[PDB]
RNA sequence: UGGCACCUCGAUGUCGGCUCGUCGCAUCCUGGGGCUGUAGUCGGUCCCAAGGGUUGGGCUGUUCGCCCAUUAAAGCGGCACGCGAGCUGGGUUCAGAACGUCGUGAGACAGUUCGGUCCCUAUCCGUCGCGGGCGCAGGAAAUUUGAGAGGAGCUGUCCUUAGUACGAGAGGACCGGGAUGGACACACCGCUGGUGUACCAGUUGUUCCGCCAGGAGCAUCGCUGGGUAGCUAUGUGUGGCAGGGAUAAACGCUGAAAGCAUCUAAGCGUGAAGCCCCCCUCAAGAUGAGAUUUCCCAUUUCUUCGGAAAGUAAGAUCCCUGAAAGAUGAUCAGGUAGAUAGGUUUGGAGUGGAAGUGUAGCGAUACAUGGAGCGGACAAAUACUAAUCGAUCGAGGACUUAACC
């Protein structure tokens, strides 16, 4: 696996909050090696969500991050992220064995010169 | 003299009719053609040239299947010589099976070593390392370059560089088992390379 | 892991080994062939770990003998053991029971 | 694996109890010695009374090692400690009793009155 | 530690010789008839194996 | 040990050790031999021989030396007393302080004693690895010969011949055969172990997920018990085998000059760990650019011949997915004529009995469901995701002579 420039602590932060993010926004921009690290992240969070019972439930809150998708009037309640993988997300896929992302490449950061990329959850 | 080639599949061990516990390696060596013979009157010398693994149409060109057209055979991943073979055997087209070796045969196993990078003195050549205490600023350095006259350090001084990945050949290697129906070869001890090398089985010449 | 190799081992894999643990005791009948004559020695004690696959698997068993501990490491499908005696099971909470040298 | 500094438990019924050992014997470069081998040593400890005395050099055979000895069948062996018996030119006892298990490799390196003195030979 | 002697100008020439950059994978669009890299989206039109983007 | 004062005072770092060696032979061991106050055993001395080998500690800053324990042996010298832009800084050789001694004194003693700043980002050659260009009279894909070069080269003990030969006895072999080691080298991870910061479990403090239950952050990976792939030694496999050609010192045959004699002059033969081979690796830029098998062919424009350019063939690359490869290039496996990588589904090692529920207990907790749950890097299937689509480079083969035709 890749060591992307930071500690193990650093690197796991950052492949959560890059996993929660694909998993609200649907599509982010990134560097081209995050991309390729948070590609398995997600996939296994929506396998875990397709088997759908609560120790798997229990299992992808260890590593999701507890954000608010979205405010829904029902008495107004929050969504969570957790919530949109488990009953949005995972029924998308229900019918497709792998592969539900994909990696579309852009070109070079002003900046640095990085090769940026778009990831999407289809 | 006899020969094949082969791929390096794995390691393990294997129970004697004593009882006795011996590590083995497994060569498996399918496909195995005989393309071509070198005689003096033509090439100078004289060898056997032999085939060894099967490989898709895509993957070749033409000058390889105009030369394994010859032979009435398919294009031929690995391509090896043999010299000190007896030619009168060795028809054009013919198969080499892992018969030619019976359990009790001595041989020789040629291939390439697995592949270090970039390396040290120590690693590389097995130098001594500085005290690591006691004041000590030298650690893991290669050691004085020679002496002051010549102006110049001679060759030979060991410094480092890129280590693995050479040619190496192991002598007197015992065959412990042959599978005809599984092509498979059994030699006690190791070989050199990694797994899925190309390993040449060979007569021992002493 | 590899499949010809668990083809090729697997005609020397003896099927009359019992269902054993680490920590519970054994009995070990071994045969000490010497040059000529071959006799049986017994060895007692528990199984302190086990470790491997397939062909190349092997098991340790510790004893205390004469105020000294010894430890006796063998492979698990040896021609050798003439037979292994599970004489009662333990307790543990372990796969290796480093913890009984220091005790 | 015993090599020069290293001390050892006397196994015997001689006067000593601890030695130190000198020399590992048998070539020029050797460095260390398993069981069944001989080293000279001095005695470090000693039993007031007996025929050894502190400060000798004497020699000695390792009988049992914590890093013990392979069989030609694929099976080891191992001990809780280092111990020795002091012997004399040939490969006599300079005792009457011996303590504790030995090796069986004693036998095949013709140490056959240590062998036949031991209460186990495993 | 230091130049002994100070560099000619054709020993600096010889030595900038690999210094030289390289010329951009690229061909025409299909779609727009604009240049694009290879393997790229087109970010004249946001286009992809013959699809918006 | 000295003599001289020829280079260096706009600086040529000075002892011992460490790291790394290389050379000479006046040879320490091992190999061959002549003489012996050579009976045998054990030795002495000289000649040939530099292939390899040639120890760990106590004391002292020490080199040296003495001692302890080994070894086949513990060689002697050169290379700025080899090696400080490679290391150390114990000693010598700054400033402090003290003892003995010398001086009226300030101070001094190469007498002693305790303490005392070791700078530099490598330009050129040189050394070790890795690429690009062009050449090699057409353009390509593989397989190779070997001029030349580098590596390796060591040695112990035990059994038998045989208590024989020899000797008054005491004692005690050569030559030959067999077994098993030390040190060193190469390869590898099946075994024994080490590591294993995206694997499994236990546990302390505090904060958080609204609360319980279950979990997450920080505390060296918080700590503690294990451990996969990979990398590894202290682990395992193998090696220096058996020989050939010509010789050294030496011992002879034949043989004259010199009717004899003579190893020499003509001519032959035995004869060393040494020489050249045998063994391992590199190697055609070996500009002397070698050889074999196979593939594509003789296009179109201009030129005043020379020749130029412009579409291609066989074949390669740009770009993209990667690892058995790797600093980067390079190498190797692939790009829908698809298992190259990820996912998915079945496994495997590893860890050791998940959550939820139920039962027993006042409770901590125990038991069942159930070798359960989890499970980086390991295996096999599977075109679900990405290797889409383009583009670029790349021959038309000079002259002379001789053989065939
Ligand atoms: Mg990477
Ligand atoms: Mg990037
Ligand atoms: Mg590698
Ligand atoms: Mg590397
Ligand atoms: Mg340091
Ligand atoms: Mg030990
Ligand atoms: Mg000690
Ligand atoms: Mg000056
Ligand atoms: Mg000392
Ligand atoms: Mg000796
Ligand atoms: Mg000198
Ligand atoms: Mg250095
Ligand atoms: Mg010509
Ligand atoms: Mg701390
Ligand atoms: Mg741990
Ligand atoms: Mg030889
Ligand atoms: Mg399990
Ligand atoms: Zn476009």
């Amino acid at each position: 696996y890749r060591k992307l420039g930071r500690t193990s602590s650093q690197r796991k932060a950052l492949l959560r909050d890059l996993a929660t993010d694909l998993i609200v926004h649907e599509r982010i921009e990134t560097t081209e090696a995050r991309a390729k690290e948070i590609r398995k992240v997600v996939e296994k969070l929506i396998t875990s969500g397709k088997k759908g019972d609560l120790h798997a439930r229990r299992q992808a809150a260890a590593f999701i991050r507890h954000e608010v998708v979205e405010v829904v009037q029902v008495k107004n309640r929050p969504v969570y992220a957790l919530q949109k993988l488990f009953d949005d997300v995972a029924p998308r896929y229900a019918e497709r064995q792998g592969g539900y992302t994909r990696i579309l490449k852009k070109g070079p950061r002003r900046g640095d010169g990085a090769p940026m990329v778009i990831i999407e959850l289809v | 003299t006899k020969g094949i080639l082969g791929r390096k599949v794995g390691m393990t061990q294997v129970f004697t009719e004593n009882g006795e516990l011996i590590p083995v390696t497994v060569i498996e060596a399918a496909q195995n053609v005989v393309l071509q013979k070198k005689t003096v009157e033509t090439d100078g010398y004289e060898a056997v040239q032999i085939g060894f693994e099967d490989k898709r149409a895509k993957l070749s060109n033409k000058p390889e299947q105009g030369h394994v057209a010859k032979a009435d055979t398919t294009p031929k991943r690995f391509i090896r010589e043999f010299r000190d073979v007896n030619l009168d055997e060795y028809e054009i087209g013919a198969e080499v099976k892992v018969d030619v070796f019976a359990e009790g045969d001595i041989i020789d196993a040629t291939g390439v070593s697995k592949g270090k990078g970039f390396q040290g003195v120590i690693k590389r050549h097995g130098q001594s390392r500085g005290p690591m205490a006691h004041g000590s600023r030298y650690h893991r350095r290669p050691g004085s370059m020679g002496p002051v006259a010549p102006n110049r350090v001679f060759k030979n001084k060991l410094l480092p560089g890129r280590m693995g990945g050479e040619q190496i050949t192991i002598q007197n290697l015992e065959i412990v088992k042959v599978d005809v129906e599984k092509n498979v070869l059994l030699v006690k001890g190791n070989v050199p390379g990694a797994k899925k090398a190309l390993v040449q089985i060979k007569t021992a010449t002493k | 892991m590899n499949k010809l190799i668990d083809e090729i081992t697997k005609s020397q894999l003896n099927p009359d080994v019992p269902s054993f643990r680490p920590g519970d005791t054994v009995r070990v009948h071994a045969k000490v062939v010497e040059g000529t004559r071959e006799r049986i020695q017994l060895f007692e004690g528990v199984v302190i770990k086990r470790r491997g696959a397939g062909i190349s698997e092997t098991f340790t068993v510790r004893k205390i003998s004469n105020g000294v501990g010894v430890e006796r490491t063998f492979p698990v499908h040896t021609p050798r053991i003439a037979k292994l005696e599970v004489i009662r099971r333990g307790k543990v909470r372990r796969a290796k029971l480093y913890y009984l040298r220091n005790l | 694996m015993i090599q020069q500094e290293s001390r050892m438990k006397v196994a015997d019924n001689s006067g000593a109890r601890e030695v130190l050992t000198i020399k590992v014997l048998g070539g020029s470069g050797r460095k260390t010695a398993n069981i069944g081998d001989v080293v000279v040593c001095t005695v470090k400890q000693a039993t007031p009374g007996g025929v050894v005395k502190k400060g000798e050099v004497v020699k000695a055979v390792i009988v049992r090692t914590k890093s013990g000895a392979r069989r030609q069948d694929g099976s080891y062996i191992k001990f809780d400690e280092n111990a020795c018996v002091i012997i004399r030119d040939d490969k006599s006892p300079r005792g009457t009793r011996i303590f504790g298990p030995v090796a069986r490799e004693l036998r095949e390196n013709n140490f056959m009155k240590i062998v036949s003195l031991a209460p186990e030979v495993l | 530690a230091v130049p002994f002697r100070r560099t000619s100008k054709a020993k600096k020439r010889k030595r900038r010789t690999h210094v030289k950059l390289q010329l951009p994978g690229m061909n025409e669009c299909s779609n727009c008839g604009e240049y694009r890299l290879s393997h790229h989206v087109c970010p004249e039109c946001g286009q992809y194996d013959g699809k918006d983007v």
